[PDB]
């Protein structure tokens, strides 16, 4: 029903708590699901500095994922948003960059 | 029991 609303060309920052590397998980990331479409990878980052920073092709150059291990936080800076970024955004723990979901932020970008 | 996986890029 309700969500965030951004003008095309605008920007938005998401955040997600990150417990830290358990036995099963070495990272955190985000996927999104647009109306009537499949869930699509967005971005993933390793808890270990250097280990991995994946982005979907559709967001490279516009989105930036970052971590603050001191705060147990992960962040997604979303710049130059376009109408096709309209979706619900979910964060999930990562193992080797794949996201595992077992809670979302709806974002509408208007042209 | 079950899991949803969203794969990193090919």
């Amino acid at each position: 029903s309700g969500g965030v609303f951004v003008q095309s060309g605008g920007s938005l920052r998401l955040s997600c708590a990150a417990s830290g590397a358990t036995s099963t998980f070495d990272g955190m990331g985000w996927f999104r699901q647009a109306p009537g479409k499949e869930k699509e990878f967005v971005s993933a980052i390793s808890y270990e500095q250097g280990s991995y920073t994946y982005y979907a092709d559709s967001v490279k150059g516009r989105f930036t994922i970052s971590r603050d291990n001191s705060k147990n936080m992960v962040y997604l800076q979303m710049n130059s948003l376009r109408a096709e970024d309209t979706a619900t955004y979910y964060c999930a723990p990562a193992y080797e960059g794949d996201l595992y979901a077992f809670q979302g932020t709806q974002v509408t970008v208007s042209s | 029991g079950s899991v949803q996986i969203v794969y990193k890029p090919k």
